[PDB]
Order: C-alpha cells, then sequence, then structure tokens
RNA sequence: AGGGGAGUGAAAUAGAACCUGAAACCGUAUGCGUACAAGCAGUGGGAGCCUACUUGUUAGGUGACUGCGUACCUUUUGUAU
RNA sequence: AACCCACUCCCGUUGAAAAGGUAGGGGAUGACUUGUGGAUCGGAGUGAAAGGCUAAUCAAGCUCGGAGAUAGCUGGUUCUC
RNA sequence: GGGGCUCAAACCACACACCGAAGCUGCGGGUGUCACGGUGACGCGGUAGAGGAGCGUUCUGUAAGCCUGUGAAGGUGAGUUGAGAAGCUUGCUGGAGGUAUCAGAAGUGCGAAUGCUGACAUGAGUAACGACAAUGGGUGUGAAAAACACCCACGCCGAAAGACCAAGGGUUCCUGCGCAACGUUAAUCGACGCAGGGUUAGUCGGUUCCUAAGGCGAGGCUGAAAAGCGUAGUCGAU
C-alpha cells in the first residue's frame, strides 16, 4: 500500500513543525485526525491538510478504506529560507532568516 | 501575596476595568447571549447579577440607582420591565457560562454568557 | 597551465575521515578535529605496542604466583628452583598450565622444590 | 555573558527532552456522536445533550 | 500553494530555482550500548549481544569492565597552560 | 508662553534615537531667533578662542594618482622517504 | 601519594632470591657506509640547517595512435598492493569524453595568516514585537476574523494628534480584480501586486517687465601657459 503526500515550502520552521509530527506517528488515521482538529498549534492546521489528502490519494488511486489505514511514516525536512534585514540600534543591521519546511505523511493498511 | 483577595486586574486601570464591565452588562441585557473571554465572563457575573436582584423591586429610588450603575436608558428600561419580573422567584444565578473553545487570533479561551430562561 | 585543487584535496580529506570512523562528535565529521584525532591515535598505538608486552608479563607472573602458593611455594622461590634444576619453560606457558593443566603444573612445582630451592 | 565553547548536538537535544506536547481530553457527544473538547460546547452547538447556540 | 495518478521521452530522483550533483548542517528507520557514574574522549586487553555465511582458530556492527593517557599551531630558556 | 538653548537627576547604553525622553532649568525687544539666495577652504578658510568648526571624518577634509611608498617589526608559508 | 604499619610494613649491619626500561640477548624483516666478489663488519633520536631519492595534479610531444553508449570523466561503497606520498580491480550513480610509456613545461599539493567569497551551525525557539489614549459587544463577508466594513457604547487630541500654503517627493490619488513576497502577528485589509481612470485658468502660482547681494563679462589691463580682475552690457528673488 503506502500512499504518500508531500507539502513543499510549508511556511513554518521545521523545529516548530516537528513537535506536532511526533504526536501522530504510528497512530491510526481515525484518531490522528481528532488530535489535530483540537490542537492549538499552527503546525497542526498545516499538517491536517497534508494527512487529509494522503487519505484521499489512498481512495481514488488505490481503492483503500479509511478504517484500515494508519500513519506509518511522517517526517519534516528543511526547505529554502528567505533572508531579510532588521535595523538595530546605532546604525547596525541584523540578518533575519525566514525558514520553511517539507511535510511528508504516508498512510498504509500494512 | 494575594491571600483571600477578590477581583481580577486584567491588565487594565480601575477606570478602564469599571467602564468595560458596564458595556458587557448593558450588551447582555439586550442580546441575552454574548461571547467573551472566559476570565472576563467570570468577573461579569459579579456585576450583572446584583443588577437583576435590584430590579425585582420597582421604585424611583431603585431605577435611579440602576441608572447610576448602567448609564444606559434602554438597559434600565429592559430591567424593571422584562427582567426582574421574569426572575421574580429565582434565588440567584440568573446567568449561565459555558466554555466554547479558543480564538484563532491568539488562542484565548472563550465562553458563552446567556440568561437562564431566554425566550429564544 | 592552471591547476585546480578540487579533486585531489577531496581524496586527501576522505582518507583521514575514514580512519576517524567511530569517534565522537566533530572527531568523526570535521576535518580539522579529525586530523588531530587520527595523529593522536597513532601515537598511542605505537606506544601501546610496547606496553602490551609489559602488561601480559605482569599478568603471567601474578598467576604463577597464585598457582605456586597452592602448592606451598612463592613465585620468587619457584623461579630460583626452576633455574637451579634445568627447567627453562616460559612464563607464558607456565601461566597456561597453572589454569588448565593443573596436574602438570604440580609436577613442575614439586620438581623445583626438590632442587632444594 | 556568552558561551566559551559551542554546545554539542547531544547537549542541546537533552535540553529539549521536556518539550513534548500533550493531548487534550476529547469526549464523544452521546446523542449524536460528534467529538468535542471535554467540558466545552460542541462545534455544532451541543452541550450535555441540548442545543444551546443554534449556530 | 503543493501533491497522488495518468500521459511525453532513451531517461522526469532530466519537471522548468530543471546536466553532474560533494561537504558542513538537519532528519526518519534498524542493530548494539547507555539512568551509583567523575577529566583531551583515544589506545592494549576484553565479555556479552546482533547480522551474514564458508557454522565457528571466519567476516561485519556495538564496546560492559579494565591498564596507560593534560588538543594543534606559533613564539620561546621553557606552555595542558 | 511660542521660539532658541542645554544646568541637574533618573531611564535608556544589543537604545524608540551613531547624542534622545520624562520631570525640574536659562534667555525670551535683543551683542535676539529664523526662511530664501549669495561669499570665503586644505598649510587654506572661519573662529566673543574650546585646537573649536570646514557634509556622523580635523594638531591640517575628502577623492584619484606617484604607489605594490618604506616597514632591521608582528603574522603566515601547502606532498613523501 | 593513600590504606594502614610497633620482637615493623621504621632504623643499623650481614646474606640469599626475585620484580623491574624502547638498555642487552633470541627470532623475523628494511635500510646507510666501507671492504671483498651476494656475503662481512660497523651504524640507523633529532630542531635550525646542508645533502640524496621520489609520488601526485594541469598542459604539450609520442597520438590521424590506444580506450570508450556492450558506457568516459566526475561522485559514492567494498576488496587488495607497496616503506611512504600512492597504485590497482570491481558494485551503484552518471551520461561523453579520457590519455598508456618515456620526455618537456609549470598559475604544481593548505588547517592556521583577528586570511578572502558563499553556505550552514551554537547562543535559542531565548531577547524583542517601537511611547502605558483603552477598549466591549452585535451583524456581514469570507476557506478561515482580536485587527476588514457597518451599528450601539466607551476612551484620547482639540494654539493639535484639526485645516491650509512653500520646500521636498513623484502617481503614493480613485475604481475593479488579488494575497505569494512587503506590513515586526493573522489578514478577506493596505501608502503592497495587476489593469483602467483621474489634474481643465485673461484674474491663482510661474513665464513675460524691473532690479539687491552676487555672477558672467565684447573691448580693456595684468599674468610662464591654464588664467585673474574688471568697463559697456545682461543675468540673478528672498
Ligand atoms: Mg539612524
Ligand atoms: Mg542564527
Ligand atoms: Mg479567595
Ligand atoms: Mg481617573
Ligand atoms: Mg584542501
Ligand atoms: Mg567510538
Ligand atoms: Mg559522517
Ligand atoms: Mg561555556
Ligand atoms: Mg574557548
Ligand atoms: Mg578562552
Ligand atoms: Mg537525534
Ligand atoms: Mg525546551
Ligand atoms: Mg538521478
Ligand atoms: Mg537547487
Ligand atoms: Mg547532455
Ligand atoms: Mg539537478
Ligand atoms: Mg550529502
Ligand atoms: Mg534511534
Ligand atoms: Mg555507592
Ligand atoms: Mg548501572
Ligand atoms: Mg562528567
Ligand atoms: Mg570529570
Ligand atoms: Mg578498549
Ligand atoms: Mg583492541
Ligand atoms: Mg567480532
Ligand atoms: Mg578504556
Ligand atoms: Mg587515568
Ligand atoms: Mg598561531
Ligand atoms: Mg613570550
Ligand atoms: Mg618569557
Ligand atoms: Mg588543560
Ligand atoms: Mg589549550
Ligand atoms: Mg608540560
Ligand atoms: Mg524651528
Ligand atoms: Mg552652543
Ligand atoms: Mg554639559
Ligand atoms: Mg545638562
Ligand atoms: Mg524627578
Ligand atoms: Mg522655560
Ligand atoms: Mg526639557
Ligand atoms: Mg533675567
Ligand atoms: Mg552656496
Ligand atoms: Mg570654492
Ligand atoms: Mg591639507
Ligand atoms: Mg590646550
Ligand atoms: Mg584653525
Ligand atoms: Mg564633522
Ligand atoms: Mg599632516
Ligand atoms: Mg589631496
Ligand atoms: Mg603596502
Ligand atoms: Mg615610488
Ligand atoms: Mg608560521
Ligand atoms: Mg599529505
Ligand atoms: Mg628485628
Ligand atoms: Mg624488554
Ligand atoms: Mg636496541
Ligand atoms: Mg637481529
Ligand atoms: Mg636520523
Ligand atoms: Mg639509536
Ligand atoms: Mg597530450
Ligand atoms: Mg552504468
Ligand atoms: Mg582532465
Ligand atoms: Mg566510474
Ligand atoms: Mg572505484
Ligand atoms: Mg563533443
Ligand atoms: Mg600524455
Ligand atoms: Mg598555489
Ligand atoms: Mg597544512
Ligand atoms: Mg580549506
Ligand atoms: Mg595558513
Ligand atoms: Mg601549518
Ligand atoms: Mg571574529
Ligand atoms: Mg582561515
Ligand atoms: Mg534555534
Ligand atoms: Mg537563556
Ligand atoms: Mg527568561
Ligand atoms: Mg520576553
Ligand atoms: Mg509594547
Ligand atoms: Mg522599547
Ligand atoms: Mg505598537
Ligand atoms: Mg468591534
Ligand atoms: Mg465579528
Ligand atoms: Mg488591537
Ligand atoms: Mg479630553
Ligand atoms: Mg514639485
Ligand atoms: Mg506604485
Ligand atoms: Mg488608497
Ligand atoms: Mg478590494
Ligand atoms: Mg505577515
Ligand atoms: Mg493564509
Ligand atoms: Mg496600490
Ligand atoms: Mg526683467
Ligand atoms: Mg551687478
Ligand atoms: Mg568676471
Ligand atoms: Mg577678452
Ligand atoms: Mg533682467
Ligand atoms: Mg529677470
Ligand atoms: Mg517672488
Amino acid at each position: 500500500m503506502e500512499v504518500a503526500a508531500k507539502l513543499s515550502g510549508a511556511r513554518i520552521s521545521a523545529q516548530k513543525a516537528r513537535l506536532v509530527a511526533d504526536q501522530i506517528r504510528g497512530k491510526k488515521v481515525g484518531e490522528a485526525l481528532n488530535l489535530l482538529a483540537f490542537s492549538s498549534k499552527k503546525a497542526a492546521e498545516i499538517m491536517k491538510k497534508v494527512l487529509e489528502s494522503a487519505v484521499a490519494n489512498a481512495e481514488h488511486n488505490e481503492g483503500a478504506d479509511v478504517d484500515d489505514l494508519k500513519v506509518s511514516t511522517v517526517f519534516v525536512n528543511e526547505g529554502r529560507s528567505l533572508k531579510r534585514i532588521m535595523p538595530r540600534a546605532k546604525g547596525r543591521a541584523d540578518r533575519i532568516v525566514k525558514r520553511s519546511c517539507h511535510i511528508t505523511v504516508k498512510v498504509a493498511d500494512k | 501575596m494575594r491571600h483571600r483577595k477578590s477581583g481580577r486586574h486584567l491588565s487594565r486601570t480601575s477606570a478602564h476595568r469599571k467602564a468595560m464591565f458596564q458595556n458587557m452588562a448593558v450588551s447582555l441585557f439586550e442580546h441575552e447571549l454574548i461571547k467573551t473571554t472566559l476570565p472576563k465572563a467570570k468577573e461579569l457575573r459579579r456585576v450583572a447579577e446584583p443588577l437583576i436582584t435590584l430590579a425585582k423591586e420597582d421604585s424611583v429610588a431603585n431605577r435611579r440607582l440602576a441608572f447610576d450603575r448602567t448609564r444606559s436608558k434602554a438597559a434600565v428600561g429592559k430591567l424593571f420591565n422584562d427582567l426582574g419580573k421574569r426572575y421574580a422567584n429565582r434565588p440567584g444565578g440568573y446567568l449561565r457560562i459555558l466554555k466554547c473553545g479558543f480564538r484563532a487570533g491568539d488562542n484565548a479561551p472563550m465562553a458563552y454568557v446567556e440568561l437562564v430562561d431566554r425566550p429564544v | 597551465a592552471r591547476v585546480k585543487r578540487g579533486v585531489i584535496a577531496r581524496r586527501r580529506h576522505k582518507k583521514i575521515l575514514k580512519l576517524a570512523k567511530g569517534y565522537y562528535g566533530a572527531r568523526s565529521r570535521v576535518f580539522r578535529v579529525a586530523k588531530q584525532a587520527v595523529i593522536k591515535a597513532g601515537q598511542y598505538a605505537y606506544r601501546d605496542r610496547r606496553q602490551r608486552k609489559r602488561q601480559f608479563r605482569a599478568l603471567w607472573i601474578a598467576r604463577i604466583n597464585a598457582g605456586a602458593r597452592q602448592n606451598g611455594l612463592s613465585y620468587s622461590r619457584l623461579i630460583a628452583g626452576l633455574k637451579k634444576a634445568a627447567i627453562e619453560i616460559d612464563r607464558k606457558v607456565l601461566a597456561d598450565l597453572a589454569v588448565n593443566e593443573k596436574a602438570a603444573f604440580t609436577a613442575i612445582v614439586e620438581k623445583a622444590k626438590a632442587s632444594l630451592a | 555573558a556568552v558561551q566559551q565553547n559551542k554546545k554539542s548536538r547531544s547537549a542541546r537535544d537533552m535540553r529539549r527532552s521536556h518539550d513534548a506536547l500533550e493531548s487534550n481530553a476529547l469526549s464523544v457527544e452521546k446523542s449524536t456522536g460528534e467529538v468535542h473538547l471535554r467540558h466545552h460546547v460542541s462545534p455544532d452547538g451541543f452541550y450535555r445533550g441540548r442545543k444551546v447556540v443554534d449556530k
């Protein structure tokens, strides 16, 4: 089985997004969706759309069932970062890095 | 310490705090159901409940006292005419507070304040 | 003829970093720290090829000492008797008989006592 | 003040061993079957088996 | 936005920030070690466990316990300094 | 009072600010303050004079050339036996 | 040095044994010099420094050759070979070039120079989010609203935090459609993106007329040259 779904350039840092990703690893799809629907973290809203579409890919493309599935694999990679400038005191400039990440969720009946 | 102390500061001055709970109580008697933050909803029942008790006895002295505390002519009219007659035999507890969730903007716990026997 | 260093510099770093396998932290993944660890590991290896011969001889002696006293003799009195009779077996073989061939070690010990030493 | 030596990979990951998030208390509304937060109004408008806000 | 199929192609992990695509750096998975233990982090010795196969005088991974052990460069009469 | 100035305290010192702010403070019809246009400059200008100011630069501005000035002084100097 | 030590595990004489270095010997190898015609003997710590012998990289000849889409260079593992720099053979990736041997030429070998240029860590998910006039509900739109619009109610300025000229800026002005980036948060909003539109003078401000300070200046006077001063003149608003 093992259908995947990826979200590249997710506008959030990887360390922030990995705290949510550890909550759903190995859990069933039915209960992993509830845990994300009642979470205050912003990453839980981004990762809920990736998981919800990985289940859809298992339906149209592989004719699976929602009940059998579970989250076999989930990981968060880094991505491209935007580099900006922040003006500080006494004529000094700081570099700001706006980080992103790649979110990948795999579901499987196995 | 704050042993045995009552009240919530809510990061406002006393004039601001006193003025904000007048608006909430005046809005509550008109809409019968409002949505606010949970900490603010719990400090409102110490303001809006003593006003409903006062309206059970209608007299010039009581209406003047009610207008000094809710400086709204409609709220004084709503009391003494609709509430206080509806709650004429209720030994307190005229408003109900229910947790409803958290705001999107800053994740603040919200609530529903309503009157107990709403016509709805 | 301009010469570019990219290809021979990479093979030279990789030889050092392959010898630093199994080390801790930056000692196995950054070249500057890994080069010093590889050089230091070669100083110890050179020096411990000498200690290895010292540490094993001290181990054989301590075990002949224990085996001789079960037969009623100290290590120094055993070696004096062994040189006196004729016997010239190693310390490495004597320590092996003490553990395993205890009945052969007993015959050698009572041979050394019979030499009146 | 500032560090005299940079921290290692293991040192900074040991400090983050207390950063794991918790799970909320979710109940199932007995009449219908909606999942809500415990002691909170349902996303539909039900609490303890009664319409309260009618959306 | 981004993806899962399907099509084009000799090849899409050649998909437009597109030949090859290293290192620092950041992850997931498996094997072994690790919560009574003091120090340049290695080396001499060394048990147990895991895998492979020519089934143990073999190969690979880990390294409990233990002897010894105060980085490199420069400048100096002389530096763990 | 407006306006011009900067005597004191505290805050700020990675500042809201490469010289400020809040409280008090001095002059306030004059040797006053100010807008617009113009004149004087690098061993030269201007100075109720502090070696002060001349574009956040002054016991001799900035820029391009002589110019890769010179450095008996620090630092560094790359594969093997 | 510690435990601990009293007819000692202290001290004074005598005796026999043992431990103990990379010292010496045994065994197996490599080298320097000298001698003899492969043996023999004496050696082989080393900074500054002198002397001898080599490896590898880029280009040229050998080469109109040899290898290569039945897979070049490059990348990444494994195995093996030398005393070393290093060589050799193969799995996977890659997809078109490489250069035996012996010579010739060098932009010929990097860990350091508070070296130069890019990328990425630690501090750390830490400080901070820019005046302490102040916000509370309802409704609407929307995928989504503390922040957008509208309503009810609060606060703040009011010799300004209101209105208007000049300088300076340059389309920021209005409307429709948008939210990637910009906005120290979100955004459906914007001084942001795209596209359209918008500025009407005999009397307002310029130009035109006149000059101040000052500038330029036909001839002219001066000055190695560039040029300086200046007359008639003509520019120059405040
Ligand atoms: Mg500035
Ligand atoms: Mg950083
Ligand atoms: Mg109490
Ligand atoms: Mg007051
Ligand atoms: Mg290099
Ligand atoms: Mg190790
Ligand atoms: Mg590594
Ligand atoms: Mg430190
Ligand atoms: Mg340090
Ligand atoms: Mg230091
Ligand atoms: Mg880790
Ligand atoms: Mg933490
Ligand atoms: Mg590929
Ligand atoms: Mg790229
Ligand atoms: Mg091509
Ligand atoms: Mg590529
Ligand atoms: Mg890599
Ligand atoms: Mg693990
Ligand atoms: Mg203990
Ligand atoms: Mg233990
Ligand atoms: Mg420790
Ligand atoms: Mg320690
Ligand atoms: Mg060991
Ligand atoms: Mg070993
Ligand atoms: Mg083994
Ligand atoms: Mg050890
Ligand atoms: Mg030790
Ligand atoms: Mg140095
Ligand atoms: Mg010195
Ligand atoms: Mg000295
Ligand atoms: Mg030290
Ligand atoms: Mg040191
Ligand atoms: Mg020393
Ligand atoms: Mg002024
Ligand atoms: Mg002054
Ligand atoms: Mg002063
Ligand atoms: Mg002062
Ligand atoms: Mg004061
Ligand atoms: Mg004054
Ligand atoms: Mg002042
Ligand atoms: Mg006076
Ligand atoms: Mg001027
Ligand atoms: Mg001038
Ligand atoms: Mg000058
Ligand atoms: Mg002076
Ligand atoms: Mg002067
Ligand atoms: Mg200056
Ligand atoms: Mg000078
Ligand atoms: Mg000059
Ligand atoms: Mg120079
Ligand atoms: Mg010169
Ligand atoms: Mg040096
Ligand atoms: Mg080398
Ligand atoms: Mg005695
Ligand atoms: Mg020896
Ligand atoms: Mg020797
Ligand atoms: Mg020999
Ligand atoms: Mg020598
Ligand atoms: Mg010697
Ligand atoms: Mg050639
Ligand atoms: Mg191939
Ligand atoms: Mg080449
Ligand atoms: Mg190849
Ligand atoms: Mg190879
Ligand atoms: Mg070609
Ligand atoms: Mg050639
Ligand atoms: Mg060079
Ligand atoms: Mg070097
Ligand atoms: Mg380098
Ligand atoms: Mg260097
Ligand atoms: Mg060096
Ligand atoms: Mg520095
Ligand atoms: Mg450097
Ligand atoms: Mg961090
Ligand atoms: Mg801290
Ligand atoms: Mg803190
Ligand atoms: Mg803070
Ligand atoms: Mg603030
Ligand atoms: Mg501040
Ligand atoms: Mg603000
Ligand atoms: Mg509102
Ligand atoms: Mg609303
Ligand atoms: Mg706000
Ligand atoms: Mg006022
Ligand atoms: Mg203009
Ligand atoms: Mg524009
Ligand atoms: Mg506009
Ligand atoms: Mg619009
Ligand atoms: Mg934003
Ligand atoms: Mg959004
Ligand atoms: Mg615009
Ligand atoms: Mg005129
Ligand atoms: Mg004139
Ligand atoms: Mg003139
Ligand atoms: Mg003339
Ligand atoms: Mg004129
Ligand atoms: Mg004119
Ligand atoms: Mg005018």
